[PDB]
C-alpha cells in the first residue's frame, strides 16, 4: 500500500542506506533479525511501505543493494541490522567503477544494470500499489553517480508515472575527496535534471558544519553524517508511515515544491539538533523547531539561503503539536522575511504534521526547501568542470571507454541552463 | 422520515465527520458501538435489533485517515461499505481528484449513496464536508456533486467548506484548487456554508482562551455548528426550520448561496460562570466581527438574509426584542431590497457538551447564518493569489500533466470574476 | 435599573477600586467569591444563579496590580475580560498613556464598557477612578473620557482623582501630566472630585492617630467617600440624592465642577467612646479646614454650593439646626448669588466598617462635597510649578518623542490660566 | 512581559554579571542547577523578566556572556551558579583586546561582534515584549569598554525604541589599575553619551570606601564590590520583578530622571549597609535608610554630592513600608537641603516602593541620583587624557590598530561639551 522500493548505489549510498534501514527498523520496532518486537500497533499497518512479509512473522526490507565492489555489501551484511536484507537483492560485479562515470555508465555498469533491473522488477511487481522509488548515491564516484544515473533512467522508461526520489551527496569545494569530482558531478546532474522528480542535495561540508557548530560533536565519523541523512530520509516519509493531522506523501511534496519541472533540487534539513550538554538548557516547542529549521547553519547544503530566494519550503512536522502554532510560525516566517521568498508565489510554505515523533524526541521537524541558492552550488561544479575541461584534463580516461567530448559539452550546457533558469526565477 | 445523508470527503471532511458523529452519538444517546442503553431517524438508521448505523459515507483517496476510524473508538458504529479508501492521494491536485483518481472511486461512492438513500423514505438532502485547498476536497467533491446533481436533482445539497485563510495557509497550490472547485460548486450546490481556519483559531484564542488549539477543537466547533443546523430535524421547538425553507429564506439569487456561519456563546468553563448568557447578548455577539467563522469584516459589507437558529431555553419574545435592537444599530447594515431579513428558529434541545471539550455547558446557543457581501473581498484576494501564481504558469504543469487544459483555469478565473461582479451589482443600492 | 459603572485606571485607580469593591461586598453581604448566602443591583449584575459580578472595569498598561487582583482573594469576583491589561507601562508619561500606548487598548476597554452598559437598563453614569500624577491615569483617563463623551453623551460622568499635594508628591514630571489631564477634564467631565494624599495623611495622623499609614488606609478612606456618594442610590433614605440631582445642585457653571469632599466622623475606636457624636458636631467638623481631604484653606476661599450626604440615625430637623448654625458662623462664608447653598441627603443605613480597618463604628456619618474657590489656590501653585519647570523645557522631549507637540503644552497652560481666571471672576462680589 | 536581556562585557563585567545572576537567582529561588525551589508564588509570577522557561520545569538566564579571553569564560562557568547559563550564549574570541579600545572596537571586537549580535537577536526574538537591554562593562580595558560600546551602538541601531542600561565601572585617579585608563574611558564615554538611555557611574574608590568605613570589612576582595553592584542592579528592577504599593519600571525612572537626553549619568547607592558588630546597635526604620541613602559616604561614584546640585533623585524602596512617613522623609530631605537640589525642578526626588524585600533584610532602599557633581568625575578623566594627549603618549597602539588622532580629539570635545552642559545646568 503506497510501497517504496529502495535502491542504494555506491559505497556512500550503501552506507547511508544501511543507516537509513537502521533508523527505520528502530521506528517500526524491527529487531536485528527482522522480526517485530514493537509495542505500539501503529508500527504495523504501514509496514509494507518499506518491508515485505516473510514466512514466520518476519519482515525483509524492500531494498536493492547495488555496487560494483563486493566489499561494500560484505561490510553492509557484516554490520548491524545487516542480515535483515534479502540475500539475492545484493547485486555486485568484480571490478569497480574506479571513480569513472564512464565505466560506471557504459562498460561495467551496463552488464550489472540488467540484473539490478530484474531485481527491482521483481520487487515492484511483488508490491501491491507502488508509488515510487528511492535511490541513495553520491556524485563523486563512478558507481554511485554514473550507475545510479543509469538506473534512474532505466526506471524512468519502465515506471514513468511513479515518483523518482533520490538522496544525492554532491561534492563540495572544501570537502573534496576525489580529483574527478567535477566530471562525475556534472555528468550525473545532466541526467538528474530530467530523470528525477525530487533531488535532495546532500553534501559532506554542511554535514560536518552541523556536527561542529550545532551538535558540538568532537570527532564526527561518517556514521553521524549518515545518521543525519537517515533522519531526513525518515522525515520525508513519516506521513506515509504514520497517521497525522495533515498527511503529505511524496507526490504531495513534489506537487507543492516543483512549480516548474526542472527545479526539483531541494535543500534538506532537520530539527531539533542539539548538543549533549546544551539540550538540557533548550526549551522544546514549535517556535524553536521553526527557528532552528530555518537557520542557515542548520541546512544540509553548502549554499547560504540568504544569498537567494525560497521558491517553496516544506515543514514535515512530527509529534503531538498544535496546528495553530505551526501554521502561525510559518506565517511569521513568511511575513518578516518577505525579501527571502518569491513574490509571485503566495504561501511559499507547505506544512504537514504527523503525530508519531522519532524515538527519543517528542517532536521533530524536517526542513525541505526549494531555494535559488542551488545556483551557486551548481556554479562551483560548473567552474571546476570548465577549468578541468579547457585543458582536456583527465578526458583520456572517460574517452577511453566510449564517451566523447560532445557529451561533456552537453552536460555543461545543461548545468549552465539550469543555473540560468534558477537565476531567472530568483529575479 | 426527514433523513439526511452526510458525505465526508478528504481528510478535513473525514475528521469533521468524526467530530460530528461523536457529537450526534452524545446527543441521541447512541453508544460508540451502536447500541442505545424516535428523533434519531434523521441521521441514524436502526438496523436489526438494538443497532443504529449512521446515514453517513466516508470517502478519501488515501487509506490512513479512514483507517484510524476503522480501528478507533467508533469502529463498530460504521461498517466498511460507507468507509471508502482509494489507493493514492490526490496530492493537493484538483486534477488528480477529479479525473485520474476520482473516476475509479466515483461509482462506488455513488452506489453506496444510492443504497443509503433508497433505504430512507423522507430524504431532505445531503451534507458534504470538505476543504477547498485539498486536492480530494476540491476535485472529488466537484465530481461527486456533478453526479449528485445529475442523479437526484431537485434534492437539496447542503455544503460545508473549510475556506483557505488570507494568511494561514498550508498548501502552495491552494488557490488553484479553490478557484477550480467553485466553478462547479456554483451550479451544483444549493447552499454553501463557509468556515475559515484562521477565524476559528482566532476565536479559540480569544473566546475559548486556548493558547494551542489543534484541528480537533476546530472540528468540534464545526460539528457544533452542523448540529445546530440539523437540530430542527432531529428535535422539536417553537419554530422549526427545514432545509427547504432554510434555502428559501437564505438564498436570494441562485448564484448567491454562500452564507457565513457563526456560533454563540463560545466560552470556556470559567468564563461561563460570570456571564449573563441572555438571548439579546448572544444575538449581539453573533453580529460582531470578531466571532465570524470566516476572516472577513462584515462592517464594510451589507447583509442580505440572516437565519437565526436559537436552541435551548429561548422564548420568541426576547428573540423579537433582540432582532429589534439589531435593526436599530447603524453599524449593521442590510440591503434595501430586503425589508425583513431574519428567518428565526427556536429549538428546545440545549446544545450538549462533548466530554473533554473546551466548550462550556450553556442554557442557550445561537447559530446565525448570514448571506452577506463580506465574502466578496475574500474571493477577491483569492483571485489575486490565483492570478499572481497564474501570470507565471506556476504549478500548472502538474494539473495539465494528467488531462486538464489551460481553458479550465481561464474559465474558472472568468467565472470568479463574473461572480465578484455579481456581488458588486447586487450589493449596490437602488 | 438605576445602575452605574465603575472605571479604574492606573495603579491608584485600581487600588482604590479594590478598596471600594471590598467595601461594597461587605455592605451588600456578597462574599469575595460572588455568592450571597434587591438593592445590590446598582453595582452588581446577577449572573445565572447565586453569582454577582460587579459593574466595574480595571485598566492598566502594566500587569502588576491587575495580576495581583487576578490572584488575590477577589479573583472569583471579576471575570477575566473585565480586567484589561497592557504590556508596557505609560511610565509617568501623558504622551505614552494618550497616544502611543493607549491607542491599542482603548478599543477593547470601550467594547467591554459597551457590553457592560447594554446589560443594564437604567445606567445613571460612570465612575472613573484615576490619578493626575500617573502617565496612565492622566493620558488614558483623558482618552477614555473623551471617547465616553463622544459615545454616550448625556450620560453623567463622575471621576475621582488623586490631585498632587503642594509638598507631598512622588513624581518629578508630575505637573506636566496634571496640567494636561485637566486640559481635557475641563470639558469631558461632569463632576471631578478632588483628593490630596497629604490631606489623607494629615487626617490619619491627627484623627485616627496612625503613626505609619500607607496606601491601604488612603484607599479605605476614599472607598468610604464613594460609598457615601452612592448610598443614596443603593438604599432608601428620608432625602434621596441622585447623580443628576447631585450635578444640578453642586455645579453652578459648566467649567466649575471640582468640589472638595470631606468625611466625618473619622475617628479611632478608643476615641469614639468619649465622643457623643451628634449630627450638629459632625456637620461642624465637616467645615473644619483641618478635615478637608484636599490640602487647601477654605478660610481664604468662598463657598458656592455644598452637598450634605448623611447616613445613619439622622432625622432632618437636627440637620436643619446644624445648617442654621453653620449659616450663622462668619468664618464660613458663601457667595451672594447663592442664597441657599445646601443640598441635603439623609440615608437610614449606617456606614459599615471593614474588618481590619482603622475607622470605628459610628451611628451617623456625613460626606460633604462643597464646590468652593479654595481649589483656585491649588490650581495656582500647580500652575506655578508647571511654569517653573517648563521655562527650561525640562522633560519636554520625553513627551515630544511620543506623538506630541509643545503647542498643546502651551494651550493646556493657557486653558488652566483661563480656569483660574474663571474661578476668580465667579468668586467676586456683585 | 517587560523582560530584560543581560549582557556582560570584559572580565569585570562578567564577574559583576555572574554575581548579579547569583543574587537574583537567590532572590527568585533558583538553585545552582536551574530548578525552582522557592516558597512564594511571587518568585515565579515575574520569572520571565530575566529567565527563559527551559524544558523540565527549570530556568536559564536571558544573559549573553561576552569576552575576548576564554579564561574569564571558564572562570564564570566553573564557579557557583555558573552552570545555569546557556552554553551557546558564551561568546568569546582567542586574542583579547590587550587594553586597546581600538582592538576592542575596530578590528578584533568588530570581527567577533557578529556572533554577539546574532545571539542577542535570537534572545530578543524568543522573548515576548522586550523593554530594553542592560550591559555590564568596564571603561579601563579594551574588551569591556570598546567592545561593549560597539555592542551598545549596534543594539541602539537595531532597537532604537528600547532602553539601554549600563552598570559601568569608571576609572578613578587613585586606584588606577592600568596606564591607559583615561584613553579607554574617554573613547567609551563618547558613544555612551548618545547610545545609552541611562548610565550608572560606578568606580572602585567609592566601593572600597564603603567596604572600609560602612561595612568595616578588613580585607574586602572583588567579591564584596561585585555583591554591592549586584544588589543595586537587583534593586533597580525589583519593581519590575515584584509587585508594590507604587511601581516604577526602568522607563519610568528614565523619564523622571533625564530632563535632557545627555544627562543620564547617575550615582547608584544601596541602603541599609551595616557592619556585623554594629548590626544590633542600629534601628530598623525608614528615616535612617533615608539618611544612609542621602549622605555622601554611601555614594558609589567618587563624587561628593555636596560639591554639586541634585537634578533628580530616585529611591526604590523595598519591603512592607508606610507611604506617609516615606513622603515626609523625602520632603524633609528636600527642605533642609534646598541649596543642594536644583531650583527649577520642584519635587526633585521620585519615590518607588516595592513590597518584597531582599533576602535576609525586611527593608531596603536603592539610591539613584542624577547630580551635577558627576562633572568632576569627567574633569579628572579629561585632564588625565589631555596630559597624555599633548605628548602623543601611548597613541601609537591605537593609531597602528586603525584609529586616528582626530577621533581622540572629537571624543575629548564631546566630553568637554558634556561637562560644560552639566556646569551650566548646575548654576
Ligand atoms: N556522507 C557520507 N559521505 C560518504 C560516505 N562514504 C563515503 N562518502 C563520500 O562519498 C564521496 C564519494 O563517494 P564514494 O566514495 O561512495 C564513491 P562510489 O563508491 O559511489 O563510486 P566508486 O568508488 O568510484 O566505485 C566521497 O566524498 C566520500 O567521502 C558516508 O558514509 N557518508
Ligand atoms: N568592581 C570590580 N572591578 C573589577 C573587577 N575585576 C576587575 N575590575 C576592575 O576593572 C578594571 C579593569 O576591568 P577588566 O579587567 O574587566 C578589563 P576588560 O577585561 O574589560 O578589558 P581587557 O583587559 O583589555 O580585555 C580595573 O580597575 C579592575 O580592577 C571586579 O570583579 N569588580
Ligand atoms: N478545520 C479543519 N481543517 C482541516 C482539517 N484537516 C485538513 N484541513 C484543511 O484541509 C486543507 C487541505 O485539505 P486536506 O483535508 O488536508 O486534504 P484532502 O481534503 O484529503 O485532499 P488531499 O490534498 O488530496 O489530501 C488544509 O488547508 C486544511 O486547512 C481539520 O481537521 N480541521
Ligand atoms: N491615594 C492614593 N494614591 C495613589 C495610590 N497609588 C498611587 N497613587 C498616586 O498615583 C500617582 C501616580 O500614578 P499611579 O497610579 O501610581 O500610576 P499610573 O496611574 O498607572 O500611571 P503610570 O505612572 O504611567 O504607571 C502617585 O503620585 C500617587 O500619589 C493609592 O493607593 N492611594
Ligand atoms: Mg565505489
Ligand atoms: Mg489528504
Ligand atoms: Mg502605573
Ligand atoms: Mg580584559
Amino acid at each position: 500500500m503506497r510501497e517504496i522500493v529502495h535502491i542504494q548505489a555506491g559505497q556512500c549510498g550503501n552506507q547511508i542506506g544501511a543507516k537509513f534501514w537502521e533508523v527505520i527498523s528502530d521506528e517500526h520496532g524491527i529487531d536485528p533479525t527482522g522480526s517485530y518486537h514493537g509495542d505500539s500497533d501503529l508500527q504495523l499497518e504501514r509496514i509494507n511501505v518499506y518491508y515485505n512479509e516473510a514466512a514466520g512473522n518476519k519482515y525483509v526490507p524492500r531494498a536493492i543493494l547495488v555496487d560494483l565492489e563486493p566489499g561494500t555489501m560484505d561490510s553492509v551484511r557484516s554490520g548491524p541490522f545487516g542480515q535483515i536484507f534479502r540475500p539475492d537483492n545484493f547485486v555486485f560485479g568484480q571490478s569497480g567503477a574506479g571513480n569513472n562515470w564512464a565505466k560506471g555508465h557504459y562498460t561495467e555498469g551496463a552488464e550489472l544494470v540488467d540484473s539490478v533491473l530484474d531485481v527491482v522488477r521483481k520487487e515492484s511487481e511483488s508490491c501491491d500499489c507502488l508509488q515510487g522509488f528511492q535511490l541513495t548515491h553520491s556524485l563523486g564516484g563512478g558507481t554511485g553517480s554514473g550507475m545510479g544515473t543509469l538506473l534512474i533512467s532505466k526506471i524512468r522508461e519502465e515506471y514513468p508515472d511513479r515518483i523518482m526520489n533520490t538522496f544525492s551527496v554532491v561534492p563540495s569545494p572544501k570537502v573534496s575527496d576525489t580529483v574527478v569530482e567535477p566530471y562525475n558531478a556534472t555528468l550525473s546532474v545532466h541526467q538528474l535534471v530530467e530523470n528525477t522528480d525530487e533531488t535532495y542535495c546532500i553534501d559532506n561540508e554542511a554535514l560536518y558544519d552541523i556536527c561542529f557548530r550545532t551538535l558540538k560533536l568532537t570527532t564526527p565519523t561518517y556514521g553521524d553524517l549518515n545518521h543525519l541523512v537517515s533522519a531526513t530520509m525518515s522525515g520525508v516519509t513519516t506521513c506515509l508511515r504514520f497517521p497525522g493531522q495533515l498527511n503529505a506523501d511524496l507526490r504531495k511534496l513534489a506537487v507543492n515544491m516543483v512549480p516548474f519541472p526542472r527545479l526539483h533540487f531541494f535543500m534538506p534539513g532537520f530539527a531539533p539538533l542539539t548538543s549533549r550538554g546544551s539540550q538540557q538548557y533548550r526549551a522544546l516547542t514549535v517556535p524553536e523547531l521553526t527557528q532552528q529549521m530555518f537557520d542557515a547553519k542548520n541546512m544540509m547544503a553548502a549554499c547560504d539561503p540568504r544569498h537567494g530566494r525560497y521558491l517553496t519550503v516544506a515543514a514535515v512536522f512530527r509529534g503531538r503539536m498544535s496546528m495553530k502554532e505551526v501554521d502561525e510560525q510559518m506565517l511569521n516566517v513568511q511575513n518578516k522575511n518577505s525579501s527571502y521568498f518569491v513574490e509571485w508565489i503566495p504561501n511559499n510554505v507547505k506544512t504537514a504534521v504527523c503525530d508519531i515523533p522519532p524515538r527519543g524526541l517528542k517532536m521533530s521537524a524536517t526542513f525541505i526547501g526549494n531555494s535559488t541558492a542551488i545556483q551557486e552550488l551548481f556554479k562551483r561544479i560548473s567552474e571546476q568542470f570548465t577549468a578541468m575541461f579547457r585543458r582536456k584534463a583527465f578526458l583520456h580516461w572517460y574517452t577511453g571507454e566510449g564517451m566523447d567530448e560532445m557529451e561533456f559539452t552537453e552536460a555543461e550546457s545543461n548545468m549552465n541552463d539550469l543555473v540560468s533558469e534558477y537565476q531567472q526565477y530568483q529575479d | 422520515m426527514r433523513e439526511c445523508i452526510s458525505i465526508h470527503v478528504g481528510q478535513a471532511g473525514v475528521q469533521i465527520g468524526n467530530a460530528c458523529w461523536e457529537l450526534y452519538c452524545l446527543e441521541h444517546g447512541i453508544q460508540p458501538d451502536g447500541q442505545m442503553p424516535d428523533s434519531f431517524n434523521t441521521f441514524f438508521s436502526e438496523t436489526g435489533a438494538g443497532k443504529h448505523v449512521p446515514r453517513a459515507v466516508f470517502v478519501d483517496l488515501e487509506p490512513t485517515v479512514i483507517d484510524e476510524v476503522r480501528t478507533g473508538t467508533y469502529r463498530q458504529l460504521f461498517h466498511p461499505e460507507q468507509l471508502i479508501t482509494g489507493k493514492e492521494d490526490a496530492a493537493n491536485n484538483y486534477a488528480r481528484g477529479h479525473y485520474t483518481i476520482g473516476k475509479e472511486i466515483i461509482d462506488l461512492v455513488l452506489d453506496r449513496i444510492r443504497k443509503l438513500a433508497d433505504q430512507c423514505t423522507g430524504l431532505q438532502g445531503f451534507l458534504v464536508f470538505h476543504s477547498f485547498g485539498g486536492g480530494t476536497g476540491s476535485g472529488f467533491t466537484s465530481l461527486l456533486m456533478e453526479r449528485l446533481s445529475v442523479d437526484y436533482g431537485k434534492k437539496s445539497k447542503l455544503e460545508f467548506s473549510i475556506y483557505p485563510a488570507p494568511q494561514v495557509s498550508t498548501a502552495v497550490v491552494e488557490p488553484y484548487n479553490s478557484i477550480l472547485t467553485t466553478h462547479t460548486t456554483l451550479e451544483h450546490s444549493d447552499c454553501a456554508f463557509m468556515v475559515d481556519n484562521e477565524a476559528i483559531y482566532d476565536i479559540c484564542r480569544r473566546n475559548l482562551d486556548i493558547e494551542r488549539p489543534t484541528y480537533t477543537n476546530l472540528n468540534r466547533l464545526i460539528s457544533q455548528i452542523v448540529s445546530s443546523i440539523t437540530a430542527s430535524l432531529r428535535f422539536d421547538g417553537a419554530l422549526n426550520v427545514d432545509l427547504t425553507e432554510f434555502q428559501t429564506n437564505l438564498v436570494p439569487y441562485p448564484r448567491i448561496h454562500f452564507p457565513l456561519a457563526t456560533y454563540a456563546p463560545v466560552i470556556s468553563a470559567e468564563k461561563a460562570y460570570h456571564e449573563q448568557l441572555s438571548v439579546a447578548e448572544i444575538t449581539n455577539a453573533c453580529f460582531e466581527p470578531a466571532n465570524q467563522m470566516v476572516k472577513c469584516d462584515p462592517r464594510h459589507g451589507k447583509y442580505m438574509a440572516c437565519c437565526l437558529l436559537y436552541r435551548g431555553d429561548v422564548v420568541p419574545k426576547d428573540v423579537n426584542a433582540a432582532i429589534a435592537t439589531i435593526k436599530t444599530k447603524r453599524s449593521i447594515q442590510f440591503v434595501d431590497w430586503c425589508p425583513t431579513g431574519f428567518k428565526v428558529g427556536i429549538n428546545y434541545q440545549p446544545p450538549t457538551v462533548v466530554p473533554g471539550g473546551d466548550l462550556a455547558k450553556v442554557q442557550r446557543a445561537v447559530c446565525m447564518l448570514s448571506n452577506t457581501t463580506a465574502i466578496a473581498e475574500a474571493w477577491a484576494r483569492l483571485d489575486h493569489k490565483f492570478d499572481l501564481m497564474y501570470a507565471k504558469r506556476a504549478f500548472v504543469h502538474w494539473y495539465v500533466g494528467e488531462g486538464m487544459e489551460e481553458g479550465e483555469f481561464s474559465e474558472a478565473r472568468e467565472d470568479m470574476a463574473a461572480l465578484e461582479k455579481d456581488y458588486e451589482e447586487v450589493g449596490v443600492d437602488s
